[PDB]
Formats: C-alpha cells, structure tokens, sequence
C-alpha cells in the first residue's frame, strides 16, 4: 500500500522548508509498510489469543508495547490514546 | 475529515481498509494505528531534516534517513527487530 | 557531572563498523545519481463498517 503522500504531509509539518528525494520517499513508504505489517500481525494474534471478533485500540496498544522499544513505546502509546480520545470525544 | 477529528495527517479509513485486508476492525484500532505510524514517521523525519552540522538539510536523501535511524538507538533497534 | 560529556562517543562507536543492514534494507539507504525530488486521488477513503459498534 502507498503512504508516500501522508509521509509528505508529516514532512511539511516537521520541516516546512525541507524536501525529500524519491529513493528517500520510497524508503519512508517501505518503513511505514513494514511497521504496519508487524503491528497488524501482532494485534491479529492477540485477537486470536483472546477469541475477540473485533480488533480495537486495545490490541494496538498491546502490540505497540510489545514491538516498540524504550521511549518509543511510551510516546506512541500517548499519541495513539490521545488521537482515539479526540476521535471518540 | 475523520483523520482531522483524531488530529492526524495519516489516513484512518485507508489504514482501516489495510487492517481488514490483513472478523471486524473498529475505528479505534484504525485511529490508534494511524497515530502510531504518524508518530514514527515524524520521529524519523524530524531527525533526518536535522542530520547536519549546520542542522539545515535542504532535501532529505537516503543518507539522512540512515543518519536519522542509525543515529537513534531505539529506531535502529526497532528497524532491526523488523 | 558534565551535561555535554561523551557528546559524540555513542555515534563514533556506531560508525566504527559498517552496517550491512543499511546497505540492503528497503533497497539500501545509499544516495543514487539522478535521485530527483519527490513530486508535489490523495484524500482518505472510508468503508461502510468504520463506525460500527465495537
């Protein structure tokens, strides 16, 4: 799947005056896709483990906590919860 | 958009479709997923745009991405476990 | 005590040995000759079962 355009929206948010090369953009899209597959596969097995029919932010939080190291898991849990909160609110 | 409601740049509905292609998948799973992916993209990008001695990179190339990821103990270990 | 002590040490150690990981991963993190800038149906696409009762 392609996420290159959303990687660009983030790039313009972090570094408004910074560009990105095509190879570089392809690597970003490959990294986003590789991480997506890990998280998904992980949430998939937790829903399997708990006999759950619906995958929710609970499985994603559990997956993030398992696969993301150190300070990254703590911050990505704060970012995911915050986003779900402002969507559900 | 639904992505704006969650305060994100990442496509929530597209991420929901990708999750389903990998039983039900709820909006929260899609919103939480977009948020974490957006988080990591922003962490990788923040560093690469600052991968200079003057800290000013005009255009991000694969050398900057290698400096960003390899230049970070946690991104390096994340990418390597993957 | 020094908030700046060992400033670059961790990176110099990382740099000591070549990482083949960054040479193969996603096609390798190496600059190409002719590596142009990235250019510019963009919006989100939502299915019927997005907002189902979880």
């Amino acid at each position: 799947e392609s996420y290159s355009i959303y990687v660009y929206k983030v790039l313009k948010q972090v570094h408004p005056d910074t560009g990105i090369s095509s190879k570089a953009m392809g690597i970003m899209n490959s990294f986003v896709n590789d991480i997506f597959e890990r998280i998904a596969g992980e949430a998939s097995r937790l829903a399997h483990y708990n006999k759950r029919s619906t995958i929710t932010s609970r499985e994603i939080q559990t997956a993030v906590r398992l696969l993301l190291p150190g300070e990254l898991a703590k911050h990505a849990v704060s970012e995911g919860t915050k986003a779900v909160t402002k969507y559900t609110s | 958009s639904r992505s704006q409601r969650a305060g994100l740049q990442f496509p929530v509905g597209r991420i929901h479709r990708h999750l389903k292609s990998r039983g039900r998948v709820g909006a929260t799973a899609a919103v939480y997923s977009a948020a974490i992916l957006e988080y990591l993209t922003a962490e990788v990008l923040e560093l690469a745009g600052n991968a200079s001695k003057d800290l000013k990179v005009k255009r991000i190339t694969p050398r900057h991405l290698q400096l960003a990821i390899r230049g970070d103990e946690e991104l390096d270990s994340l990418i390597k476990a993957t | 005590p020094r908030k700046t002590a060992g400033n670059r040490l961790s990176g110099l150690l990382e740099a000591e040995e070549e990482d083949e990981f960054y040479q193969t991963t996603y096609g390798g993190f190496t600059e190409e000759s002719g590596d142009d800038e990235y250019q510019g149906d963009t919006e989100d696409e939502v299915d019927s079962d997005f907002d189902i009762d979880e």
